[PDB]
């Protein structure tokens, strides 16, 4: 049995905006799992959640 | 200051002392109500507002 592309009509898309205070980031992203986005971004920046 | 003012015609000193009772409170119980929202993320960090 062959695979299959998700083929959501909206491609992968995000905007990451640093606030400029206390290394606060806001992440606007087309995802199904915000808490996971928060984790991997915080980890990558070595920041608390 | 009394000594000074007896010896100086064009320059005078003065002293004063005032007391304070400053009451605190608003008109009703409802005016003093207050609220907060606290999250604890899975890394243990806290967000409060």
């Amino acid at each position: 049995m062959g695979g299959q592309e998700h083929f959501y009509m909206e491609t992968q898309s995000m905007l990451v905006v640093p606030k400029g205070e206390d290394q606060e980031m806001d992440v606007y992203v087309s995802t199904q799992f915000p808490k996971y986005i928060q984790d991997i971004v915080a980890s990558t920046l070595k920041l608390p959640a | 200051v009394e000594k000074f003012n007896a010896e100086n015609y064009w320059k005078k000193k003065g002293l004063a002392m005032v007391p304070l009772k400053f009451p605190v409170g608003l008109g009703s119980r409802a005016a003093g109500q207050a609220a907060a929202l606290v999250h604890i993320y899975l890394d243990g960090s806290v967000l409060v507002t």
